[PDB]
């Protein structure tokens, strides 16, 4: 029980630090909330959460505030440009609260947690307990299962599960939420690993209806180890269409930066195509010679045009004639 | 402000335009800093001796100052202060160099230009996504005539 | 599921629409490039109300920006979240009305609202089950007031079975921007009293005084005003977007706040609103919210309710709360100041709770009050409209386009009978 | 011996959500659907290692149901027993009773019928609804109407969330309340009030919760439900099925309005020190400060009482306690019924919900009484209903839905008739 | 449980409060940055009396600042323990009074009181059970005398069922700070005796000799005088915040102190006072602490308590003591100089014992005197009034803003009678 002097009487009118933040909880459980808090409560996030940085609102990042501004020339003759800089519309920055508050803790999710330590496992009705008895040499079970099924049958299985997932999200503006209902939603420890009965369960919630022998075949393919965990990011990419796979992924970068790097990789790949076949004699010529101006003479003599735009694409690669022609090889 | 006349300290708060803070000129009264915790007596406000209090030799441009529990990180100094430190405390030029308390801000994503639909030409098609009101493209008549 | 289509009109509507879509993009965690960046899965299940999926996880809004001048469109695509709008949703003329309600209601509409009707109809039947429409515009400017007003007429004549919210800015005589504020305000309100379902009166006077007193900003721009009304609009749509202990949809709020079909003018307040220098010193508790909410200096209208009476009221609470302290505070504010309420209706206050506060906040409340103090505002506008119409100022720029005098007369009669019926229920 | 539960409205679903959580916890059912015969009355056994409840949630808004669908008990309620429309009724009996009902009620009816048919020894129906909100009140009355014309002979016990006298969450609550009761009178067999301020103060007073929420109330309600259905669920020295409630508490076809009280309401801090005997818990179940309905039986007169006992109770002591209650003249009985008690005893002591507040107890008593304070309550509701109706407020909503002032007039006079009835029977 | 509101008006009353909240915030162990750093849990037991946790443990004092000239709003916020007062609680004027009681009570009192009435009333509902009020202000100033006593009258009207503690400095003949002292002193006294429940008068000349002769300070700056006054004020509310053998709250003081509703002008005293030069040459015992109490050189009022009698008094002890030693020490002093106490009352003195001595000591007391030698003060100020009033000097500053001579005539009338009833009982 809680009999220490630190816990207080229910009929206690003295002050307790942080009792105006508790709710729906008895006094002693409230006193447990303040001292040893659970992650869900505000008393936890006010003490043990790192502060999120909002760097644009910091007055320190603006260096003109440290010194008072000094007057410059405002004579029309003693000038160099006749366009004063246009005032930018000031951004709407009004701080209303600390950014540490992750607000997504629904009431039901807090009131109706799995009310025991072993019930959140959520087993399936049909399951093979012998496989959770950690029997010896799980890899042999994988090999035997895959040799019993045959590889041509998994291709049929993935194809028909593709047809089912294609058939599920018919038309709605919430179809991505149901796609996330496969693995990522009912998931913690965002490392994408799924155990075998959990996989069978998430599959039957959608209607795959996989028997264990076909199930362990998928694992011999997608997990050739004794770990027994599956990387669903590799798997569901085959079931989903590529246009809707992004919805399941949640975040795909469409940045102009990423596009420019995709441009850079395309230019360097084209130039690799260019110097590739003729790379064999360029190294011999360069060793027969290193400066860039000398490299132009070498590259032009051997047969490839090398210009300023070539040097700007090759600037991130080198600076070495040896490693240069090697990465060209 | 460290007043060499009285060895007192005064912390002025600077204000930014449209800050959320009420304007208050001063942040700490002009009294000598304690620098230590002293067992207070309820009758007599403590008499602080110079040895207990801070000295001009304590600020080292990169250190933390325990100002009443607050830990200010001082990061610059005026030209007169730098000169004074070199003159009187034999500091080197490099110590007086200001340390930069600056943190970066990351740009926004600013999504890329879409790849072109294979109907028009690249140049005539880029305008539709570039601007709202489509403008015809421009040519190098400079090179044309020449 | 339950669908809200957004409509923004005029320069003001464009800007507050941009800020509203900014805060909505924030609360659903979508980046300025249109891809999800959030963590909790609570955000994906209710994005259908405001976003339509297109391709590769690109949620675009179900909104219609409407205007007449390209400068507002440049302002839209300049700022952040300006490249998440579909270019087909920028229905936009070329000429510009310029504070003429007649140009706003007869000439440029004849060539604009047809295309607007097309895009909104395509956007209506793109989703299945509407909750209704939400409109944000002005009453003083031309291209927002009249055009949006005719659009309000046309949508009510096609679809009467959907809900309708109108956030309109009304002029105040101290913050008096335009000259013909009466000539366009009366004609707009004369139309929306028969067309609009319910209205939320906004104005810049109370809002400026709120940023001065309660927020202590020295030079607040319009954008901060837009951010406050943006928080207001998110607070009124929070129920359909997030679960809670007691949900209250828009129809629920209308039926609990409108006792008579011509009594549909509310007063809006928002909490909590404290300067960031004063953020650190105060607590965050239910009476601490309630005291700020029921105060007269927190309303977003230039009407002191202590000069009038409340008909009905509503409070929307966001954040994990204690319903007991919610309704006991409502009961206490209803009991202590008992003179400021109507008599023939007990329990004038509707309350609801959703379990998701806005990002960065812990616990908030949005207040909608149907009071009779709004007739003071309409009276203030009526007397000036009479002052002008007594000897026919500025009239010809209206009569020379298709309007006549009986439009003014019927407008004056509607507002006068309205302020008399508000005074009667007081 | 099975009972089929139905839950209507935003309240009904939440009450059922806490009620079913308790049921699974008691019978030892993991929230996956199976354990690691007494359950036959609630959990049908399909296939192998599966227990699906004979329950239905129905609602017009999809929010709370989808929440239930994706919560912790996803595998338990299988996705077809939870009916969800596309838009709510929004605090309007009329929109609930005439427009939206005509599309929801048929599917609800055709679903319960095949649930009843799969059941074998069906005992009756148990309904939890909220008459304050449109979704419950209107559609609930519509469902009960179709329920009566279908079966009729089977019992229907109704637990209703009326409005509290002073504290309220809505405005059109009186309209919806009266429009519900005008049909709730003739369709419900035994009605039981579950007001909210009543439980707020109880939780504040007894379990010293400073700032509670609906879930604390829902858990206490579910505790009440389990303690009165324990007789069917388990074996005791003297049990009573649901057919006994109406037999021993309904002396007249239209006098069916029960008041509920529970004991002991004790948190863990007070449990260790309080000697809990059947005497004081039977005493505590009689105070007006311990009732699920905001009323005062002092002003009223009991009509009949029913006492369910759970746990280590020897029938000698319960007999002694009912006798000393009978002799104490702080409460006074009616003369229309001299021997106005029914008793029921079950051995199974209540269970503890981890996340609740009630400590594990040896014994518990649930008292269900009929009185005249209910007639006082209905009039106090009537007064303020007419206060608003006299001015024809909010009625444009209802006549626009399609109804008329006639239903308003008939509900007002029906309440008046019930008023005069309860006054008369009180003598 | 019980909650104290602290009100700091004027220039004098403001600075003392800043020194007060230092010694209080020290005892409960909160540090100048607002974070609790006490060790024992007998400090948090009653932290609500003087503070509220806001969020993040930042305890803010429940006190109102009030003045009319921006000078003090710096010299409070700036000084140590200045970063804890709520920036909302800086309700504040703009002009400044300047020794004119008219301007502080009739001109600015029109537009400032309801502003300071706002936050005070608000803070009243902020706490659960008001214990009483507690004001610190001058009697010779403009804002402290005008805006203080005006608030005093106003708050009694709203809250009649609460106590009232006024820590007031009074003028002195030789150390004349202003020239209109007898005006503003009289005009406040005529205001205090009806609304103020008990007035703990203070002065400076009686503290200078205390700092100079006992504490043997050579430079007794205001930081020292204000520290003594800060010690006594904390000693009054000792039993509200700590356990003890014999508790004495605010009202338990007044019942044993006020035999007639108008004889309620106390003198205060504090012990033990020695310079740090001789701290360790003396003994700290109840026999010794007492002979420092009942000394005449140890009052904080320039009225030799030997020139009258003591109606009643009270002794608040702190620290572990033996009550039998207290009661017989209070007995001998009542019998040996029996000619100084009044004959028609038994048990002239109430003693009370808390269980925690103040930080920096091990045993402390606090003497509170309802003696009748306090009439020698009002004599001096009243008779001065006639000297100026006979010549109407300085009058037109007063009657230049609405006040009339008749008010001055009553100040004579009011003062001269209460110095009569004092004299009737000696
Ligand atoms: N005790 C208790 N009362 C509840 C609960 N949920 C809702 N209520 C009550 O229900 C009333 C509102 O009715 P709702 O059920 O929310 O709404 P509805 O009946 O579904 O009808 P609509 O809102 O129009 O869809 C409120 O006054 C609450 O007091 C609950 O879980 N426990
Ligand atoms: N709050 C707010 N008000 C605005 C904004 N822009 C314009 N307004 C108000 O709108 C009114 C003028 O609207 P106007 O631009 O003429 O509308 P339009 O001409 O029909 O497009 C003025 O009273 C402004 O105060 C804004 O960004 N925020
Ligand atoms: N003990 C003490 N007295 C003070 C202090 N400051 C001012 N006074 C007294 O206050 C009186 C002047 O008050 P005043 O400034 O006129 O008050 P106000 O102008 O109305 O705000 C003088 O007699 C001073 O003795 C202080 O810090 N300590
Ligand atoms: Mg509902």
């Amino acid at each position: 029980p809680f009999t220490e002097p630190e816990w207080k009487i229910p009929g206690y009118t003295g002050y307790v630090q942080g009792l105006q933040e508790t709710y729906k909880k008895t006094p002693v459980m409230a006193q447990l909330e303040t001292k040893d808090p659970s992650p869900e409560s505000f008393i936890y996030t006010r003490t043990q959460t790192a502060p999120k940085p909002s760097p644009v609102r910091d007055p320190c990042n603006n260096p003109e505030n440290f010194k008072k501004p000094q007057p410059g020339n405002l004579w029309p003759a003693l000038q160099e440009t006749a366009i004063q800089a246009s005032f930018k519309p000031p951004t709407s920055n009004i701080a209303l609260g600390d950014e540490r508050i992750i607000p997504f803790r629904t009431s039901y999710g807090v009131d109706f947690k799995a009310p025991f330590n072993g019930t959140e496992q959520l087993r399936s009705p049909n399951r093979n307990e012998d496989l959770v008895k950690t029997t010896s040499s799980l890899t042999n079970i994988y090999k035997s299962s895959f040799n019993r099924v045959g590889e041509k049958r998994l291709q049929k299985m993935i194809s028909t599960m593709r047809e089912r997932m294609e058939a599920k999200l018919g038309n709605s503006n919430n179809n991505a939420f149901r796609m996330r209902k496969l693995f990522k939603m009912y998931d913690n420890d965002g490392s994408g690993r799924v155990h075998f009965e959990d996989f069978r369960n998430m599959a039957e919630t959608f209607g795959m209806q996989l028997d264990d022998d076909s199930l362990m075949a998928l694992y011999f393919v997608y997990d050739p180890e004794g770990s027994g965990y599956l990387e669903y990011e590799a798997l569901v990419a085959q079931l989903m269409s590529p246009s809707d796979f992004a919805f399941y992924k949640g975040y795909v970068d469409y940045s102009q930066d990423k596009a420019d790097e995709a441009r850079r990789v395309e230019l360097l790949s084209q130039l690799k195509k260019k110097i590739g076949p003729v790379a064999g004699d360029l190294e011999r010529l360069l060793k027969a010679f290193v400066s860039r101006h000398d490299l132009v003479a070498g590259c032009a003599s051997v047969g490839v045009v090398l210009g300023d735009k070539d040097f700007e694409t090759l600037a991130p690669v080198m600076t070495d004639y040896a490693a240069f022609c090697a990465v060209f090889n | 402000h460290y007043y060499l006349e009285d060895d007192s300290v005064e912390v002025l708060e600077i204000n930014e335009n449209n800050s959320g803070r009420d304007p208050f000129p001063v942040f700490l009264k002009r009294g000598p800093l304690p620098k230590v915790a002293v067992k207070t007596n309820t009758t007599l406000n403590p008499k602080f001796r110079k040895d207990q209090c801070y000295n001009a030799g304590d600020f080292r441009l990169g250190l933390f100052i325990n100002v009443l529990g607050r830990d200010f990180y001082l990061h610059d100094a005026d030209t007169f202060t730098k000169q004074w430190y070199k003159d009187n405390l034999g500091y080197t030029d490099e110590e007086m160099s200001p340390v930069d308390v600056k943190e970066p801000i990351l740009p926004k994503p600013r999504a890329a230009v879409p790849p072109f639909n294979g109907y028009g030409t690249i140049e005539d098609s880029l305008q539709n996504c570039l601007s709202l009101v489509p403008k015809p493209p421009k040519r190098d008549l400079h090179k044309l005539m020449n | 599921m339950r669908e809200i289509v957004h409509i923004q009109g005029g320069q003001c509507g464009n800007q507050i629409g941009a800020k509203f879509w900014e805060v909505v993009s924030d609360e659903h965690g979508i980046d300025p490039t249109g891809t999800y960046h959030g963590d909790s899965d609570l955000q994906l299940e209710r994005i259908n109300v405001y976003f339509n999926e297109a391709t590769g996880g690109r949620y675009v809004p179900r909104a219609i920006l409407m205007d007449l001048e390209p400068g507002t469109m440049d302002s839209v695509r300049s700022g952040p979240y300006g490249q998440i709008f579909r270019p087909d949703n920028f229905v936009f003329g070329q000429t510009g009305a310029g504070n003429n309600w007649a140009k706003g209601h007869y000439t440029e509409g004849a060539e604009l609202i047809d295309s607007v009707l097309d895009v909104v109809r395509k956007e209506a039947e793109s989703c299945d089950c509407l909750q209704g429409f939400q409109v944000c515009h002005s009453l003083g400017g031309g291209t927002g007031s009249g055009m949006g007003t005719l659009l309000i007429s046309k949508i009510r004549e096609e679809y009467p079975d959907r809900m309708m919210l109108t956030f309109s800015v009304v002029p105040s005589p101290k913050v008096s921007d335009t000259v013909v504020e009466p000539y366009n305000a009366t004609l707009s309100v004369h139309q929306l009293v028969e067309n609009a379902d319910e209205c939320m009166v906004l104005d810049n006077e109370a809002l400026y005084d709120i940023c001065f007193r309660t927020l202590k900003l020295t030079t607040p721009t319009f954008g901060d005003l837009n951010h406050l009304i943006s928080a207001v609009m998110s607070g009124i749509t929070c129920c359909l977007r997030f679960p809670g202990q007691l949900n209250a949809d828009l129809r629920k709020l209308a039926v609990n706040l409108i006792p008579f079909p011509r009594l549909h003018f509310f007063m809006v307040g928002f909490t909590p609103l404290t300067s960031r220098g004063s953020q650190q010193y105060r607590a965050l508790t239910v009476p601490e919210l309630t005291q700020q909410m029921w105060d007269a200096k927190n309303m977003m209208c230039a009407a002191d309710p202590r000069h009038g009476r409340y008909l009905t009221a509503s409070a929307l609470f966001r954040g994990r709360m204690s319903t007991k302290e919610v309704d006991e505070q409502m009961l206490n504010v209803q009991n202590k100041n008992s003179s400021y309420f109507v008599e023939w209706i007990p329990n004038n206050v509707k309350s609801s709770v959703c379990d998701i506060p806005p990002k960065g906040l812990k616990m908030s409340a949005t207040f909608i009050g149907n009071s009779t103090a709004i007739q003071e505002m309409f009276k203030r506008v009526s007397e000036q409209f009479t002052a002008m119409f007594r000897r026919k100022a500025f009239l010809h720029w209206y009569t020379g386009e298709g309007m006549d005098e009986m439009e003014f007369t019927e407008a004056e009669s509607n507002m006068n009978d309205l302020v008399s019926e508000y005074q009667q229920y007081q | 011996r099975e009972v089929i539960s139905i839950h209507i409205g935003q309240a009904g679903i939440q009450v059922g959500n806490a009620c079913w959580e308790l049921y699974c916890l008691e019978h030892g059912i993991q929230p996956d659907g199976q354990m690691p015969d007494a359950f036959n009355t609630f959990f049908s056994e399909t296939g192998a290692g599966k227990h699906v409840p004979r329950c239905i949630f129905l609602d017009l808004e999809p929010t709370v149901v989808d929440e239930v669908r994706t919560g912790t008990y996803r595998q338990l309620f299988h996705p077809e027993q939870l009916i969800s429309g596309k838009e709510d009724a929004a605090n309007n009996f009329a929109r609930g009773h005439y427009t939206i009902g005509k599309e929801i009620v048929d599917l609800a009816l055709d679903r319960i019928r095949k649930l009843a048919d799969n059941c074998t020894g069906l005992q009756g129906f148990l309904v939890f609804n909220a008459v304050g909100g449109g979704t419950g009140s209107g559609l609930g009355s519509l469902l009960l109407e179709r329920l009566s014309v279908d079966y009729g002979k089977k019992s229907k016990l109704g637990f209703t969330v009326y409005p509290s006298p002073q504290v309220s969450t809505a405005v059109v609550e009186p309209y919806n309340s009266v429009l519900s009761t005008h049909s709730l009178l003739e369709h419900t067999d035994v009605a039981v009030m579950l007001d909210n301020e009543a439980i707020y103060d109880i939780c504040r007073r007894s379990l010293d919760i400073e700032r509670p929420t609906y879930t604390n109330l829902n858990r206490l309600i579910a505790q009440v439900i389990s303690s009165l259905t324990a007789s069917l669920r388990f074996d005791g020295a003297l049990n009573v099925d649901i057919t006994e409630f109406q037999t021993n508490l309904v002396p007249y076809p239209r006098i069916h309005f029960m008041l509920s009280s529970y004991a002991p309401i004790i948190s863990a801090e007070k449990a260790y020190h309080e000697q809990l005997s059947v005497a004081e818990i039977t005493n505590a179940a009689f105070e007006p400060a311990s009732m699920m309905v905001k009323c005062d039986p002092r002003h009223g007169k009991y009509m009949a009482c029913c006492l369910m006992y759970r746990g280590d109770v020897v029938p000698k002591d319960v007999n002694a306690s009912v006798a000393t209650i009978k002799t104490k003249r702080t409460i006074q009985f009616v003369d229309w019924c001299p021997t106005g008690f029914k008793c029921g005893i079950n051995y199974q002591p209540p269970t503890v919900v981890p996340g609740g507040d009630l400590a594990k107890v040896q014994r518990a008593v649930c008292m269900i009484s009929n009185s005249t304070a209910i007639g006082e309550i209905f009039s106090r509701l009537d007064h303020k209903f007419d206060l608003m109706y006299a001015k024809r407020a909010f009625v444009h909503w209802y006549v626009g839905e399609g109804m008329e002032e006639g239903e308003f007039s008939e509900a007002r006079e029906d309440l008046a008739a019930l008023e005069k009835d309860f006054e008369e029977v009180g003598a």
